């Protein structure tokens, strides 16, 4: 996830996804793998 | 790693420039040949092996008081060729120092400046001193203080000016060039401090108990409030202050940075050790009307912000209990948009006593820098002297021969009006 | 460049660093004949040097000469 | 194991941990040159948490020391147990930022926090597995307040799931020592309550009313206040070095203290405290260890906790002892004082036991309770800073570094919508 | 699976809501700014501006196959390695077509 | 066996040899008068590597000294350790170069190095079975840079399947003390380049750099760097002298580090390197020796190894140490920093390990890495050559002496295609 | 094994002759009477027991100097027969000294310079001395440099020409001879310093601070200047320069080799001591324009190349630091075809004192010669001086009643045209 948002930071996005929304939509992605993986 | 440079120009300057430099020498262990028999840094600098050179720079175009400067017992310790001196006088004419003489000795000074600063790394910035009433005195510290406020920019910079009494008075025409020199360093200085001779005389005469005082009675006064505001950079202490703190404690807006200061103990050797010096009772008598460095009434005024330096032995539990009974009182009253009005600071060295001086030696002493809305009074009566004589065009002929403009004189009363206009619109409560 | 990277192309992956040294060897000869200097086919002090050199061995021939 | 690193900013957090290594150095039993003489065994087998082992067998503390000026850190090694801190850790600028909250924080902080952050990043990588940081420093200052602000936020970014912790100084408004305290106080609490885990507000009136009222020494100093400051510093984490009947690190301390996230901001208290000619009078026991922690006139703080009530409490007890007696007390306290705790959560005290005592103590308590009464100075530092804003006083030296006024509208809205709602649980009924 | 959510996350808001276009255009879109930020960080773009230097060595000569294969579609080449299949898109405004 | 002979040539190279031959003698614990006085066996062993044997059981170096005027060889014989060189081996002329590199490789260079290329006949045809030969030389001087490289070309022409190492000193636009330095730098590497079999490139301003940020001394003078450089130089063939877990002579390092004939030009590194009030803070450590290994700005060269990717590295560990560390510790240091190898060759770290640490340290490690980021340094040489060589300054000296402008032509083209030569892999993928 | 030869010629070079040979005694310890009660090898020779001969000669048509030398205290240094004088004056005429009487007396000069230079066996190159501005010295200086060309032909020669001020003039047909000179030794001379007596009087006046100066005061300057170009060949030094080491260095063309010469510090010892003499602030006052040696401004034209020697214990990181901040100024501005102009030496052997003099002694100094474009002023202004009387051809008939022809005085000037057209296509950009 930190990885993630520093990706995010270092394109100068993080104008565009607050931390909290880039949670959530980490949050999402592993609902839905784990899901797919299951 | 800290550094400041102080600038002495004209009579008064370079007699209290003496005056401090007897004291800071004594307070560091140097003798007065220069030689000692890590806290120098901020007043001296090392050359290599001996003798130390004081980071100061003595103007004058008249040249008897650098004459006798050099012929005296420090004639060994300041560098030869920082003794800047002219050949002819302004002659008290304000138009002279700063458009016909003072222009051909300005950039040696400049060139000075700048060889002294590329050896400091720490520069915390620029003291000067200047008596306002006289020709060369305003005329050079003007246009040195223009000069390097685009020099330097950012670099802050102290004035510690001496104003004329309100009715004692040596000159006739010092009223004009005080107005026209408070022009020039309204918006070209960061700090300036009052110290009108006739509170200090009052003060020497009070509590020294001289009945006959010189000028290196006071003199030495403001050596030791020199002392007092500087000591926080070159001796450890619990709650230290700096010279850039200030702006954001005692300074409100841009324009209004004129403060008066007080000291105290001041008292003799013969009656000192009757009484115990507590540090309520000093800080009550700083406080005191009577005792203010600058003829000014604070009763008939506002406090804006207070900063008042302490040295010695003192717990800062007795400052605050002290700093309690002064809020309590009824007769002094702060301004209505500032809850807390107080900057404290504490260090632990002694004030130190000059040999055959006036003042005797004590554990305890407080200096305070107040910034008060009751400063205006002293700007509306010059004001009213200055327009006395400007209805008539007295002197001005003396002025306009010299190169200055006749305009000149208007826009400077226009300022004073505006600044006395702020004064008023900052005191009314919301 | 070309015309001999498309023929070095068209050599098998075991060869073709061969094939590439001959290439490369190949613009040997062809810079020669686009030029004329039959000392390019590898990898005031010169001239003084091979004169004096030349200059004291032209002395020994003389001398053998002499003999 | 489970290790902290310790980091700290600006002369007053430097100050107090002068004496918390003092403090942990003498517990952990070594000497002022990194030699281990101490005498139980169980000194040395959690020795990792706070130092470092180098060549030679000699012990060096993970401590990083930052300021913007460098007279602090230059003073600090000259005291006792200065030699045990790297010189590679102390990092300083050579300006300052003169108590101006803007220059610590955008301009002149800005540019240096890299060095700093660098060998942060050093510090916790390396380590075995890390538990967190700890972070102490004044809100009265304007390098501290703002470096060490930006600094928490630059590292929650990189390690979010670590926990932070917060020793913060806020000015009270009896003993003021800067006029411009209320601008980055209410600057700070801003950042402050959006990133730290952890945050334990200590005020000095608080600390000059114990040691008058309690200790009844004559002339309190501030290296009494940081004792007492050092002392409840490391009672937080004595079971985290030495063995105990309940173990509690500071993350379980986190679950059980803090009801919603924005609900982060303790005050604290340490037991006994007794004079120096009564300290034989007195016999320890748990009855009088938990009359005097519960005791208003003991917290750190000016506030007063039966003006409202403790939404959660914590003891971490010090010393052999029962537990059947701990346990019984602590729901005697809940009984007898039912009104000021909260009823829709049962059960709000947490209590723990280290086997360890301190030095020369044989029983200890910490005491860190979670209470609506902290609203109190959120309130009146707000009203100070609302009563200097309304007249934009000051505000030119924040405005001059790329600052606006915007900036200070939602720091009051923000800290005001964190008071209402500190205060809406206290009404608030099952 | 995350860069996909995210470019369509991003430009779902003002002032940048490309909702009414493909989810494609808004990946594009993050890659063109990805390609804008690679380039001023002063870092080499070769990979970004030149598709087709996908392989070792050989770029140029492949540029100039890819270009004859185009030109006309099956130009017999003397020696080329493989022919593979690539599908273009391309997005055309008719009605009805 | 399998030992080296030393040549050295120009002012630099002899106060290089000078220093290098002090460190080997002290860790070989020779005396000035060349006597034996060691402690272990193993000083004893392999001393035909760099030593000879000669009646009464002294010791003297296969050193050979040249240099184109008397003054440097009469200044390094009264120096210590300066009886140890053979009085034969010097070799001198009367005239000098004046820093003109086709007076040292044309005119008088040519006609002296018969002398010289006798004695180096001499010394190889008689050794055990030679190993190669190691040269010491700067690029900044015309003597050096033109006689030390014919030099080269002749002993490569001789012995062709021998191994030859170059240590050479580029001049840095940074600090120049010669005006004429890139005409013969930019001279010397097109010659360099076709017979040196390793070069390591040394910069005056990396060492500068190093002794004041790493070891934080005040005054560095030449010494310290010859120091250094003497360390790295020993470093390299340490394990060539005394047995260890994996030996590895100069011959597995040229296969594991050249890739392609042309790609041989490395810069090097030592550690540890401590300041003196550091020395006892630290701990050494596997992990501190590699952290410190990798540090950019402990790489002897200006050039930023972050600003390419290495190609490949080595490392000479030094001291008893478990080898499982040494492995897993150059994995983590190559996972974590995946952009900065290349990728189409996996594994590309070579390390080794020496049981016998240098006297006084217990660990040491010598780092060789072959990077991309050197093309900085060609780079910039280039510039100024092509700055200075387009308006023909300085040209007439060269072209007195039978030179031309082709082979200044034809050596700008080599070079600048060796600088896009090197950045073509740079960019190569798989 | 390094030697050097110094001619002297006319009453000028006589008399700075002097000056050089008190101050090269008094280095190397030699008395007066040339006897000591490995470095003199460069300017004397041993005689197998005793005395040493000072590698110098002496020339004159006038007889009084002459006289005075074979009568004062050094009479018995000199060999008898190396003073050689002839008995009738040239009188101020240039064809005179070069047509008349110069050439029976050349001869004798040209058998002496045989003589003393098969003693030498290391030979780096001629030193010459003559005041431009006289018969005599200009056209035996110019017969002698032409003799020399041919009969040594590559060894180098160095002439330290004192050229007449810009209005300051002692004769009033001066310019003449100046430019005939000129044209002789531009075609005959590897390197030439500008020296003429203005600039050297104002740096007495504002430095030494002699209010009337006399030749001797010029002529230690010069002897000092003198000294520190050579020490670098009689002492040892961690970066040597040799003479050899200048054409290639500082000459960028074969046309272009006049240059001007500055000194630092210049300081008497009243007030040298207060000052800590750092080496920056020495190599700043050296690049002011103020204290050139000869009265030109550089300010007015391009740097082309710095050669600038320093000696003492300076550490050759500080005069790196040093030359960085140079490059840093903005009033200083290089040619475009030179990125790098700074050749470095420095030396160990601090200057001499000699007593009775100016300067007192110091342990750093700094002397450099730099070429620059702005010399061309001094050219045009003599070239204007000069047409203004041969518009008329005053004072002609002098020079064609000796021989010389009168389309002679026309080359000359078309030199000085071809002279004045290089400078200017040199100093434009690419
Ligand atoms: N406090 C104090 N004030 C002084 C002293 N000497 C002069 N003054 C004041 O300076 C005012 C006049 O300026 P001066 O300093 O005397 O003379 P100046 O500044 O050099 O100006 P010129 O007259 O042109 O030489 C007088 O009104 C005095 O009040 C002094 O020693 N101490
Ligand atoms: N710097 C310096 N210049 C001198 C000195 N003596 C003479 N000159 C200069 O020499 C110029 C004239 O040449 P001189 O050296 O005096 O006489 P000369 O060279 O022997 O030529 P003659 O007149 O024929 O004897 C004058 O313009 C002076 O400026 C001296 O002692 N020091
Ligand atoms: N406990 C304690 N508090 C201190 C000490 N020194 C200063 N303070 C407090 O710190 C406040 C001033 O903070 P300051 O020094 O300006 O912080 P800085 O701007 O980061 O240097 C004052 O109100 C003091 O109450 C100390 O030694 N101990
Ligand atoms: N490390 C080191 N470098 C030196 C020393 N002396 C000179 N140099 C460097 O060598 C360069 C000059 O080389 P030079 O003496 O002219 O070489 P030469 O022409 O062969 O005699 C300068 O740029 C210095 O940086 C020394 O004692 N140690
Ligand atoms: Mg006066
Ligand atoms: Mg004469």
């Amino acid at each position: 996830i930190p990885e993630m948002y520093r990706f995010v930071k270092d394109y100068e996005l993080s104008d565009k996804l607050s931390k909290e929304e880039h949670q959530t939509l980490v949050r999402i992605v592993s609902q839905e793998q784990a899901k797919k993986k299951n | 790693m800290r550094e400041v440079i102080s600038i002495h120009v004209g009579q008064g300057g370079i007699q209290v420039g003496n005056a401090c430099w007897e004291l800071f020498c004594l307070e560091h262990g140097i003798q007065p040949d220069g030689q000692m028999p890590d806290a120098f840094n901020t007043f001296f600098s090392e050359t290599g092996a001996g003798k130390h050179v004081p980071r100061a720079v003595f103007l004058d175009l008249e040249p008897t008081v650098i004459d006798e400067v050099r012929t005296g017992t420090y004639r060994q310790l300041f560098h030869p060729e920082q003794l800047i001196s002219g050949k002819e006088d302004a002659a008290n004419n304000f138009a002279r120092g700063h458009y016909t003489i003072g222009k051909e000795i300005v950039d040696l000074c400049l060139d000075r400046i700048r060889k002294l600063a590329d050896n400091c790394t720490g520069l915390q910035g620029f003291l000067v001193f200047n008596s306002v009433g006289g020709g060369t005195g305003s005329g050079l510290g003007s246009l040195l203080l223009e000069r390097l406020s685009v020099d330097y920019g950012k670099k802050s910079k102290l004035g510690f000016t001496i104003y004329p009494s309100p009715q004692v008075s040596t000159a006739v025409v010092e009223p004009y060039n005080s107005i026209l020199s408070t022009h020039s360093l309204l918006e070209h200085t960061d700090v300036a401090v009052m110290l009108d001779n006739e509170a200090i005389y009052d003060i020497c005469r009070r509590n020294l108990d001289i009945e006959r005082p010189t000028y290196t009675n006071l003199n030495r006064l403001i050596a030791q409030v020199i002392s007092s505001l500087t000591a926080s950079l070159r001796f450890d202490g619990a709650l230290n202050v700096d010279i850039t703190e200030f702006q954001t404690n005692l300074v409100p807006y841009p324009r209004i940075h004129f403060m008066l200061s007080s000291y105290a103990p001041i008292i003799s050797a013969e009656k000192a050790y009757h009484e115990q010096l507590s540090v309520a009772e000093i800080t009550n008598s700083a406080f005191e009307p009577a005792n203010m460095m600058a003829k000014c009434d604070p009763r008939h005024g506002k406090y804006m912000a207070c900063s008042m330096m302490y040295r010695g032995d003192v717990v800062p539990k007795d400052v605050n209990a002290s700093i309690a009974t002064i809020k309590t009182k009824r007769t002094i009253q702060f301004v209505d948009w500032c809850p807390t009005g107080f900057k404290v600071g504490i260090n632990y060295q002694p004030p130190t006593v000059v040999p055959g001086g006036d003042l005797a030696k004590v554990m305890r002493a407080v200096c305070m820098i107040s910034n008060s809305t009751a400063i205006a009074e002293v700007f509306s009566r010059l004001d009213h002297k200055f327009d006395l004589m400007y209805a008539k065009r007295a002197f001005v002929h003396w002025y306009v021969g010299e190169g200055m403009e006749e305009g000149e004189f208007s826009e400077a009363r226009e300022d004073l009006a505006a600044l006395e206009k702020d004064y008023e619109e900052v005191g009314i409560e919301t | 460049d070309l015309g001999l990277k498309l023929a070095v192309s068209t050599i098998g992956y075991r060869d073709r660093y061969t094939a590439e040294q001959c290439a490369y060897c190949l613009d040997d000869i062809i810079k020669s004949i686009e030029t004329g200097d039959s000392n390019q086919a590898f990898r005031v002090i010169k001239e003084k040097k091979k004169e004096e050199e030349a200059q004291e061995e032209a002395k020994k021939k003389y001398e053998e000469k002499r003999l | 194991m489970r290790e902290i690193v310790h980091i700290q900013g600006g002369q007053c957090g430097n100050q107090i941990g002068a004496k918390f290594w003092e403090v942990i150095s003498d517990e952990h039993g070594i000497d002022p040159t990194g030699t281990y003489h101490g005498d139980s065994d169980l000194q040395l087998e959690r020795i990792n948490v706070y130092y470092n082992e180098a060549t030679g067998g000699r012990y060096v503390p993970r401590a990083i020391l930052m300021d913007l000026e460098p007279g602090t850190m230059d003073s600090v090694r000259a005291g006792p147990f200065g030699q045990l801190f790297r010189p590679d850790n102390f990092v300083f600028g050579q300006t300052g930022a003169g108590n101006n909250w803007a220059k610590g924080h955008y301009t002149e902080g800005a540019e240096l926090i890299d060095s700093v952050l660098d060998v942060v990043r050093k510090e916790a990588e390396g380590c075995d597995c890390l538990q967190g940081f700890q972070i102490t420093h004044s809100l009265g200052g304007g390098t501290g307040s703002g470096m060490g602000t930006l600094l928490i936020s630059k590292v929650r970014e990189e390690y979010p799931d670590r926990i932070m912790e917060t020793f913060s100084v806020v000015p009270s408004p009896k003993v003021s020592d800067t006029v411009v305290e209320p601008y980055n106080a209410t600057l700070s609490v801003h950042q402050l309550v959006e990133n730290a885990d952890e945050c334990m507000v200590i005020d000095n009136e608080a600390l000059y009313d114990i040691c008058f009222r309690t200790l009844k020494l004559t002339t309190p100093t501030y290296g009494d206040l940081n004792h007492l400051v050092s002392a409840a510093m490391s009672g937080v984490t004595c079971c985290l070095r030495f063995p105990g009947q309940l173990n509690s690190d500071l993350r379980k301390l986190a679950v059980n203290l803090i009801p919603f996230p924005r609900l982060h901001f303790f005050m604290i208290g340490f037991a006994p405290l007794t004079s120096r000619g009564s300290q034989q009078y007195r016999a320890l026991t748990v009855p009088e260890l938990t009359q005097q922690m519960f005791d208003a006139k003991n917290m750190m703080c000016a506030a007063d906790p039966r003006h409202g009530r403790y939404l959660t409490a914590s003891a971490l007890f010090r010393g052999r002892m029962s537990t059947k007696e701990v346990d019984e007390q602590m729901l005697n306290v809940q009984n007898k004082n039912s009104s000021y705790f909260v009823e829709w959560i049962p059960n709000n005290i947490k209590s723990s036991i280290c086997d360890i005592p301190p030095k020369g103590l044989k029983m200890a308590v910490t005491f860190v309770g979670n209470s609506t009464a902290i609203q109190e100075m959120f309130k009146r530092v707000a009203e100070q800073f609302t009563a200097m804003f309304r007249r934009k006083a000051f505000l030119h030296w924040y405005t001059g570094e790329g600052m606006d006024e915007m900036e200070f509208t939602e720091a009051e809205s923000n800290m005001n919508d964190l008071v209402s709602e500190y205060q809406q649980y206290q009404d608030a009924t099952a | 699976d995350y860069i996909v959510q995210f470019a369509g996350y991003i430009y779902s808001k003002p002032p940048e809501d490309l909702r009414h276009l493909p989810l494609s255009a808004s990946l594009q879109k993050v890659f063109d700014h990805m390609r804008e930020i690679t380039s001023k960080k002063g870092q080499s773009t070769a990979l970004f501006d030149d598709y087709d230097n996908l392989f070792f060595g050989e770029t140029e000569v492949i540029k100039q196959f890819n270009k004859k294969l185009e030109e006309n579609p099956d130009y017999p080449l003397p020696q080329g390695y493989k022919k593979v299949k690539d599908r273009e898109i391309k997005f055309e405004y008719a009605l009805d077509p």
